[PDB]
């Protein structure tokens, strides 16, 4: 009887949303059916263009009904606040999307409540001022769940999705794969920070005041996630952008996508997680997350930047490019905090940097460099990560890379963190070598025959290459 | 220095409305008169204009309905960082 | 899929 996407969620070991509010921006909605009703406040707002009944709040009465419905909701308590910004063919503008979001904001700042979750069901191409406003919106404290898009297509290129802060979810079926339909389907990319179930979701029909429906979208997979943080948030109200979303991460279910539904180049900048609720079990706890920059286009002295959130540390940089045409990466401070930068090497068409952000309060963290010599630095309190970087165009707590290239080690000073190293090599296009069970990835390199790139995929770590030997830094309490 | 940007899906975008962009730390009185200010110079013109929206609260601002031909002119304004053509979002 | 959700039929 328990819908599919429901029991999907359910943590393998289990036992909300009511001190935590949930804006939607829609179409209208029949806050009379009885899935929401009594729970979903309609403010009236309404900003939409015009057109070019039961059809007209569809698509809002399903999704008020998978964030809070009281039979098939994902929160089932949770309070919501509704602005209409979607026409009734489901049209509306960017500059209308802006005036709502400056509608919330005004209100909060009129009547104060606790933590405020905004649900952006919609998208259009990449806008420069609708990136800007959620990014402002999201640093005056406000959470964002904003859908991937549904092109089957590169999520970096639509709005919300692409925005600074905001927390962008993909659709995934039954089987757990990306939701296709012909050449329509979930977007995906370093883009989309996660997964959640997106086909055939039933939920409240505004055809009758008791019906019900299925639908399926990227809408439907972020008001998962929606529902989600409003209980993760209601049980620990203080959490930061930061936190609630390593911990979306961390109790996400894990290398259960099957990438070739992908095209090739977007498998690597992809993260394979479907979004579950938290268990039972819950200590303090090392969280990491990978964060991949953008490319860094093809200029010979090309750089790509990948910077963590303000109360993250950086615990390690490395980077990738499919062609192999790379001169490594540095840890630079900027701003008084770390970033990971990767250097393109002369005509390479660009480079991605690779950042490993964790939330690791009480961390005094540095860099030590030793320029060519092979080269070598060690920390003189516990080594978190190996970087390297060269400016030639060809060929214990120690790092060790090529004789011609400078080697960074990123070290930590943090009472109560145990770290080891790991190691594998073989003769092979990709190598891999993981972290046992409790402990975290905070930093992935190659052993210095020719490497395309290491990333930190989860806690294993990947090389990928053209006796090669994979180098996983791992951690715990 | 001030910029322009419309969206690179042409069906999508909606032109005829802009949203003009101010600099961060520019005062909802400043707003406001750089809009006034836009207004007058195009009618000295024969542009008719009008201005459907002050932002202020998280980017200052405002949405103003004028013709394309304004944007060199508008892009000269005091206080702008950019400018960017209205465009369509869709249910997803 | 429905055609209430952008780009279905």
């Amino acid at each position: 009887s328990i819908p599919w996407n429901l029991e999907r969620i359910t943590p393998p070991r289990y036992r909300g949303g009511s001190l935590v509010e949930v804006y939607l921006l829609d179409t209208s909605i029949q806050s009379d059916h009885r899935e929401i009703e009594g729970r979903v406040m309609v403010t009236d707002f309404e900003n939409v263009p015009e057109e070019d009944a039961s059809k007209c709040d569809s698509h809002g009465t399903h999704l008020a009904g998978v964030v809070s419905g009281r039979d098939a909701g994902v929160a089932k308590g949770a309070s919501m606040r509704s602005l209409r910004v979607l026409n009734c063919q489901g049209k509306g503008t960017v500059s209308g999307t802006l005036i709502g979001l400056e509608f919330i904001r005004k209100s909060q700042l009129v009547q104060p409540v606790g933590p405020l979750v905004v649900l952006l069901p919609l998208a259009g191409g990449y806008s420069r001022v609708l990136n800007a406003a959620c990014q402002r919106l999201a640093r005056a404290g406000v959470v964002l769940v904003t859908a991937a898009g549904n092109f089957r297509d590169d999520a970096c290129l639509y709005s919300p999705a692409s925005a600074p802060e905001v927390i962008t979810v993909g659709a995934t079926n039954a089987q757990d794969q990306p939701v296709t339909l012909g050449t329509l389907g979930t977007n995906f990319g370093r883009c989309v920070d996660l997964f959640a179930p997106g086909e055939d979701i039933i939920g409240a029909s505004s055809d009758c005041s008791t019906c019900f429906v299925s639908q399926s979208g990227t809408s439907q997979a972020a008001a998962h996630v929606a529902g989600i943080a409003a209980m993760m948030l209601s049980a620990e109200p203080e959490l930061t952008l930061a936190e609630l979303r390593q911990r979306l991460i961390h109790f996400s279910a894990k290398d259960v996508i099957n990438e070739a539904w992908f095209p090739e180049d977007q498998r690597v900048l992809t993260p394979n997680l479907v979004a579950a609720l938290p268990p039972s079990t819950h200590g303090w706890q090392l969280f990491c997350r990978t964060v991949w920059s953008a490319h860094s286009g093809p200029t010979r002295m090309a750089t790509a930047i990948a910077r963590c959130a303000p109360d993250e540390e950086l615990l390690s940089c490395s980077s990738f490019s499919r062609s192999g045409k790379r001169r490594g990466e540095r840890m630079e401070a900027q701003g008084g905090k770390l970033v990971c930068r990767a250097h393109n090497a002369f005509g390479g068409e660009g480079v991605y940097a690779i950042a490993r952000c964790c939330l690791l309060p009480q961390a005094n963290c540095s860099v030590h460099t030793a320029p060519p010599a092979g080269t070598r630095v060690h920390c003189h309190h516990v080594l978190t990560g190996c970087s390297s970087h060269w400016e030639v165009e060809d060929l214990p707590n120690q790092c060790v890379g090529h004789r011609e290239a400078s080697i960074h080690a990123s070290c930590c000073h943090a009472p109560g963190l145990e770290c080891k190293v790991k190691e594998h090599g073989i003769p092979q296009e990709q190598v891999t070598v993981a972290c046992e069970e409790g402990w975290t990835l905070t930093g992935c390199s190659a052993l210095p025959s020719h490497v395309l790139g290491a990333y930190a995929v989860d806690n294993t770590c990947v090389v990928r290459s053209r006796a090669v030997t994979a180098v996983a830094i791992c951690c715990r309490s | 220095t001030a910029t322009f940007h419309r969206c690179a899906k042409d069906p999508w975008r909606l032109p005829g409305t802009y949203v003009v962009v101010l600099k961060e730390e520019t005062h909802l009185s400043q707003s406001e008169r750089t809009a006034r200010r836009l207004q007058a110079q195009a009618a000295r013109r024969g542009y008719l204009t009008k201005i459907l929206h002050v932002f202020h609260g998280l980017l200052p601002g405002f949405l103003v309905k004028m013709s394309g031909d304004l944007l060199e002119l508008a892009l000269k304004l005091p206080h702008v960082d950019y400018i960017e053509e209205d465009s369509s979002v869709f249910a997803q | 899929f429905v055609a209430t959700t952008f780009a279905f039929x």
